[PDB]
């Protein structure tokens, strides 16, 4: 049974502020202008070209599934029919991100390159094996579940990807398509604390075993696609000697992504240590 | 003394309890004044682009006089996915105010953020004498 | 399995049309300044302010369904990738839809009087069954059934509550308010199209048994959503003297519903007349 929102009555004013500032930050391909960056482009080599193609590839194929599969799924579980509104637009923006990426391709590739990255993107079995266990908890029955791997993806799983483009603004090259990618992680960002906000707020209403088991799981779920992610970066990050780099933004982030699901900080300071080139690319 | 605020999260309220000093909290709802100096905590909330980032509950807080007279310094959370406005409420205060900018970190911090903020609050407390 | 999208290999050309047409037709309800009618909602009776406020509350209702349940369900049966990518931009906007009418009664109603709105709602038969109606459709197992509910929500049922804010318009009352629902409208029409478009496309795909299997539901349903909405029109707009028009509008737009899913017009041409003011009140 459903019954019309009514705004006017928020059960979670959380719920109006992410509505407020996702939608305030609407925003479109069509407003970062890759144009100025074929020359930049040009100046890398065929495998500079590939590394870049498959990156981004890869990124859309997290923001299809967060956005098709994802977010959507979150709509039954939600505690107010604000954060299904919310939700909606989450799903909407992901969408955006992924047409982003087609945009910078059609830009800057030719129909040969694009056909390649996405190709590889099929075969590859790290990408294809951290989207099935994501859209394995998408798809269960479990609703915690689901909104610990959401947020794992939001927070962890992207970053892997996102290196690259803070990697070229660190050498002035692509510099316009980072700030594409800029507006995208901005998105992420918000999506990661609402939905692990939201965790948070059903963690609450279990018992303690029900807590307990959930935080085993998330430990677990983190281990089991950080493994896989690290493969996934060997594979690409190898050729061009940035693989040790990317680990330590992985682990950086995901430190981050288990503080969203309210738990701590689990790698040091010295397995995180990101080059510093990298950071100021983000901020 | 320390002064904070958290919204609803409470990532900034958890990181406060994580340091063991004893702080007040600006609420949500309501106006709070404080007699002693303190140093502020509050997180960032911005969106596009220093007009804003900084909560309303704090602002209101910083806008009663007696509040803002005993202010004397202010460290920001955020979250550096956010571009250039990571922690940006903490250099929109330092800015219109005359306190410095002392420490940043993000959601809860990690537990270095912790160790850094006692030892760094210690030695920024006994600068005041 | 998923496959991130390629937005520069499209199987389909209209997916990218609509989207195209969706995305740049972005707005929200702050851009409408409603403030304006303050005066001219003063001069509405204590019936004609609540009829508005009755009809405004049920259009929140069929906006709530469409976009947490209605076009979140349509995206399992899309046939291209883009199609998944263009319902959830229709599901974000509907949610959009469902928060101007919020934003309409916080300015020119009382909490009370936007209670009572909602708490008829709640209550009232016609608005409950014909929810009931979609959703049953929208949570079963058979897609193209649910595309056919979906097109006469967007081009059928709608149109029972736009009637008014026409109607005030052509009479030069709650004009800003009007320009509001134009915007909604601008995206239903849109949205009508091309989920009914998307039904034709699947109805290729079955026999002719299941293809004639689907008109003799057609015809059904629009029988029985018709006579649920004279029913809903004459219980709200017989105070005011309005539901001999309303019923012509019904007509007007229960011919667009049905040329949407590719039939041809059932009501002819002298049962369509709906008063000329209000039409071009559309315009
Ligand atoms: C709507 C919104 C906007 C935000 N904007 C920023 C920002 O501009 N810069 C930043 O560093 N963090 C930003 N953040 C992250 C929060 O500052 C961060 O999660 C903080 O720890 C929240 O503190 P609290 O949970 O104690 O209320 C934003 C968070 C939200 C929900
Ligand atoms: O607009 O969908
Ligand atoms: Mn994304
Ligand atoms: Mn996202
Ligand atoms: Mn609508
Ligand atoms: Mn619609
Ligand atoms: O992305």
């Amino acid at each position: 049974r459903v019954s019309a929102i009514n705004w006017n009555r928020l059960q979670d004013e959380k719920d109006a502020e992410v509505w407020d500032r996702l939608t305030g930050n609407f925003w479109l391909p069509e407003k970062v202008p890759v144009s100025n960056d074929i020359p930049s482009w040009g100046t890398l080599t065929a495998g500079e070209k590939q590394l870049t193609m498959r990156v981004f590839t890869g990124l859309t194929m997290l923001d299809t599934i967060q956005g098709t599969v994802g977010a959507v799924s979150l709509i039954p579980d939600a505690l107010t029919p604000h954060e299904e509104a919310v939700l909606t637009n989450i799903a909407f923006m992901e969408s955006v991100h992924a047409k982003s990426y087609s945009q910078i391709f059609s830009t800057l590739c030719s129909t040969a390159e694009i056909d390649d990255a996405f190709r590889w993107s099929e075969e590859n079995r790290n990408l294809q094996r951290k989207a099935e266990i994501v859209l394995q908890y998408y798809r269960g029955d479990e609703p915690l579940k689901r909104k610990v791997a959401s947020t794992l993806l939001e927070s962890f799983l992207f970053y892997s990807g996102f290196y690259l483009p803070m990697y070229w603004s660190s050498r002035a090259k692509l510099t316009n398509t980072a700030d594409m990618i800029r507006l995208i992680i901005r998105d992420e960002a918000v999506h990661g604390y609402y939905i692990g906000y939201k965790f948070q707020r059903g963690l609450a209403l279990v018992d303690d075993v029900t807590r307990a088991e959930l935080k085993d799981y998330t430990y677990e779920l983190l281990f089991e696609l950080y493994d896989n992610e690290v493969e996934y970066t060997q594979d690409l990050y190898d050729e061009v000697g940035l693989t040790e780099d990317v680990k330590k933004f992985l682990r950086y982030n995901a430190n981050k992504a288990l503080m969203n699901l309210g738990y701590e900080a689990l790698f040091p300071r010295d397995e995180t240590d990101v080059n510093p080139a990298i950071l100021s690319a983000l901020s | 003394s320390l002064v904070y605020f958290s919204s609803v999260s409470e990532n900034t309220h958890r990181f406060v309890q994580k340091l063991g000093i004893p702080a007040t909290r600006i609420p949500l709802h309501g106006r709070i004044e404080v007699d002693e100096p303190y140093v502020l905590i509050l997180p960032t909330y911005g969106g596009g682009r220093a007009g804003g980032y900084v909560p309303k509950q704090v602002i209101a807080f910083l806008n009663n006089d007696h509040n803002r007279a005993q202010l004397r310094g202010v460290i920001a959370a955020g979250n550096t996915n956010f571009g250039a406005e990571f922690c940006y409420a903490g250099d929109v205060v330092s800015r219109k105010c005359s306190v410095p900018y002392l420490y940043r970190f993000e959601l809860m911090g990690t537990e270095d953020d912790v160790a850094a903020v006692r030892t760094g609050l210690a030695e920024f407390w006994k600068e005041q004498t």
